[PDB]
């Protein structure tokens, strides 16, 4: 039983499973064991009858004792999080647990760091220094960063991008050196608790006279900021609680093409609200429609949804009807 | 005693082929599987 | 040429020619041009400017700023040195190490020395040193040793006063279109004791012939009369009394018990007085010696 | 005319000898060396390196002092340049 | 008389100062003591210690050298010491 | 270790001149010293040479910076002249 070392002989189960198979195994390796046995592969040597039947003999051996599980060990924990906690909770849960698997140096870190604080850091830096820096990163963090530097840095890094050469080993490491000293100080990870969908959450409860004052000092500070604030205040949820005398009053001045695109992105207890109040023709219609019409896109719907929160917003002014969070109870 | 040694080898590359098949059904079955089987050998050079 | 004379004139007229000064800047300079071909793996030229013996203050308001100032100690001397890699040089070697080729232009507008650029300057110093010790081991051997670097002139130093001579050693470097400039500066009360071995080479065998001439040079001077001349007493007086001075005064003195002989002026030897022979002699008590 | 004071330095000089840099170095504690001034010669005086006067040690009352024997004319002194 | 060939030692006084034992040894290299004369004084020209002449500094072709602007008076000497 | 106050002055240089040129001195008359310009000028305690260094000008006032504490092989070449 010659020493055939465990690397050789992954190198001949891969030889010998084929291409495809050996591709598949590969999607499912980390980048340190592919060099590892790429090399290996690289240097191989001439494999026995007898070796190449040992070793895929204890192969059979090992895959028969380990095969369990690994069904759907990265979805699983997606669905799971999205069907519990919601979508967003979900996300944030995600990034947290796939954050646990650290870098191995600060390069990486960069990526997983603020564009802010990387710009800050790497705006003193040689500009084939953040060349070699923003090769390394995601491709949107790179951008990210790029955003930040005036125009002349930026049109130089970019053009260094453009042109690399190839950096040599020592200096390659050396830079990582000093960013994994640099970057050691315990933890980044800035907790993103907290921000928007959440202050208008907070002014929908208050007083009229308040958020009318509140929402009125955002816009003379962002007008922008305050129409995604008023926005998400409302959301287009609570039209089915605006009871059924909005929804007749509504009809009366939203278009058709209007109402037909915004209720095809509408869940159905809000179609059903909205149609099962107004005359037997319009509902038909307006359903055959519905049930007709091809996809659209997202953007278009929302376009639509937001020019009826104006009209809701224009006559909830006027008070001709009444927008409550509370649920009006009927006996 | 040659014909013996040739037909001694022959049983055992068609017993290799054989369950090579089936390695290669395990593989397109759970290639996660055998990637983890892989790495559990790859940790173990080291031991 | 009478011109009332003002502080801060400093007209410090110190002219020589250091020729094993200049034979060791060029040993040093192929040294460089061998350790940068193997570092950035390209081939530089380096031209060997004229030494230039200017006091400090003058050497320090031509340097630019910022700039990396790269303090060393040229062991057994007293003293520190200072090694200049200006902007464009570091520039030149952190785009040749980090993937450029250089083409693009040297765009310099002033910064500080990051962590990064400043291991390569370490590096490009280890190298530097590594070939002026070699250089310098052919005449002198000596030990260089990297301290610390700086970024202004202020906060360096190199000489006690702004108005001490210095030697400075500007070294032209080119890379195919791009040029750099790097220079060594070294304290002349450093090479003060080496003076008579920096201003002449003209000797290539003197390891031993050295010793032999010095030998040479003792037993030949131990041929030379000298002026003794033994100052028996010391009396002040006035000038009124030296010229109203007649034969036959007395002048009073206090009584002296050692006798000082000196050559020139300069104390030799204190001894007693005495009378051998019919002539004043003196016996040796102790010799002059620090 | 105001020079009248201005403290000067006489030294007298008791020899002087011809001799080189064998035996100087080779002085040692005790040895003799003779000078070419005879016993009884008068001492020679000088002040800041030139001759001035020409004198000789005496006792006077315990106390020995110098006494001038001669004060210097250009015509000795050109004898003794 | 005109005994008056005599060579003597002049000295030019750049300023005084007084200044205790401490102040002598916590001097270090580079340490610049100020000195009591104002800047433009005229300077002191001794010789063998004694105080004859006042003038300021002048250079005659790299070569230290002094203006005098006042030698004689002992007026004022008694305010010196 | 003591506390007593020593006088310290700094001299500008030396001149070993007879004095006919003193006699012959008077306003405006040109005085050449051995030191030339650029050297650094001595620094004594009570009269005795300790240190050499440069004159420099603070708030108008004269001062001496301490370059360096002389050796006595300098002190005698410096005497032997």
């Amino acid at each position: 039983m010659s020493n055939l070392s465990g690397t050789d002989k992954s190198v001949i189960l891969l030889m010998t499973i084929g291409e495809d198979r050996a591709a598949e195994v590969f999607k499912h390796l980390s980048t340190r064991e592919v060099q590892a046995l790429s090399t290996a592969m690289a240097n191989v040597r001439q494999i026995s009858n007898k070796q190449l039947t040992d070793v895929l003999s204890e192969f059979e051996q090992e895959a028969e004792q380990f095969a369990a599980l690994n069904i759907n060990a990265n979805e699983y924990l997606r669905s799971v999080l999205v069907k519990a906690l919601g979508e967003e909770r979900a996300s944030s849960l995600l990034e947290d647990i796939l954050e646990t698997r650290d870098t191995t140096s600060g390069i990486e870190t960069l990526n997983f760091m603020e564009p802010q604080s990387a710009a800050d850091l790497i705006r003193d830096e040689h500009p084939q220094i953040i060349a070699t820096i923003l090769v390394h990163l995601k491709r949107s963090q790179a951008a990210d960063i790029l955003a930040l530097f005036d125009e002349r840095l930026r049109h130089d890094v970019m053009l260094r991008i453009a042109t690399f050469g190839g950096v040599q080993p020592a200096a390659l490491a050396e830079l990582t050196e000093v960013l994994n000293g640099l970057l050691d100080g315990q933890n980044l990870k800035r907790s993103k608790m907290g921000g928007v969908r959440t202050a208008a959450e907070i002014i929908n409860l208050m007083k009229t006279q308040q958020e009318e004052a509140v929402i009125t000092a955002v816009r003379e500070f962002d007008g922008e900021l305050a129409q995604k604030i008023i926005d998400e205040m409302f959301l287009f949820e609570n039209l089915v609680d605006v009871d059924d005398r909005s929804i007749q009053r509504l009809l009366q001045e939203v278009d058709s093409e209007s109402l037909l695109i915004a209720l095809k992105g509408a869940e159905p207890p809000l179609r059903e609200k909205f149609l099962r109040n107004m005359s037997q023709r319009a509902a038909d219609i307006l359903r055959d429609d519905l049930a007709n019409r091809g996809p659209v896109r997202l953007s278009q719907v929302e376009n639509e949804q937001k020019a009826i929160l104006l009209i809701v917003r224009r006559l909830a002014e006027t008070g001709e009807m009444v927008i409550g969070s509370g649920e009006d109870t009927y006996v | 005693k040659d014909e013996q040694l040739q037909q001694r080898r022959a049983n055992q590359r068609l017993g290799a082929e054989v369950m090579s098949q089936r390695i290669r059904e395990m593989s397109d079955n759970d290639p996660r599987v055998v990637a983890l089987v892989i790495r559990q050998w790859m940790s173990n050079d080291h031991e | 040429d009478i011109r009332p004379y003002d502080p801060n004139t400093q007209r410090r007229v110190v002219r020589e020619r250091l020729q094993a000064l200049e034979i060791i800047n060029e040993r040093f300079a192929r040294q460089f041009r061998m350790g940068l071909f193997n570092l950035l793996r390209r081939s530089p030229d380096i031209t060997v400017g004229a030494i230039r013996i200017q006091p400090y203050h003058e050497f320090a308001r031509n340097l630019p700023v910022p700039t990396n100032l790269n303090l060393i100690h040229l062991k057994p001397l007293r003293g520190t040195g200072l090694v200049v890699f200006s902007p464009s040089l570091v520039f030149i070697a952190v785009d040749n190490l980090f993937g450029g080729d250089g083409r693009f232009p040297t765009k310099v507008e002033g910064r500080e020395f990051t962590h990064t650029e400043q291991r390569v300057i370490n590096r490009m110093l280890k190298l530097a040193l590594e070939g002026y010790s070699d250089a310098w081991k052919a005449i002198n051997p000596l030990e260089v040793e990297y301290v610390r670097s700086e970024m202004q002139v202020k906060f360096t130093n190199i000489t006690t006063s702004p108005n001490d001579i210095v030697v400075n050693t500007p070294f032209h470097v080119e890379i195919g279109n791009l040029t750099g400039e790097f220079n060594i500066c070294l304290p002349f009360s450093m090479i003060e004791p080496l003076r008579e071995l920096l201003v002449n080479p003209p000797l290539e065998n003197s390891r031993h012939e050295d010793q032999n001439w010095r030998d040479n040079l003792v037993r030949q001077v131990q041929h030379s009369e000298l002026e003794l001349v033994a100052n028996f007493a010391d009396i002040p007086l006035r000038l009124s009394q030296i010229l109203k001075l007649k034969p036959g005064d007395v002048l009073p003195i206090e009584k002296p018990d050692r006798i000082i002989a000196h050559v020139d002026g300069v104390p030799v030897l204190t001894s007693q007085y005495g009378t051998v022979n019919g002539q004043y002699a003196l016996r040796v008590e102790h010799l002059i010696n620090p | 005319d105001l020079i009248m004071d201005i403290p000067v330095k006489l030294t007298v000089e008791l020899g002087r000898t011809r001799m080189t840099i064998k035996e100087l170095l080779r002085l040692t504690q005790g040895s003799v060396v003779a000078l070419d001034g005879l016993a009884g010669e008068p001492l020679d005086i000088l002040i800041n390196g030139y001759l001035i006067a020409q004198g000789e040690v005496v006792v006077v009352a315990d106390k020995y002092g110098v006494r001038i024997t001669d004060i210097i004319t250009p015509s000795e002194r050109m004898r003794r340049l």
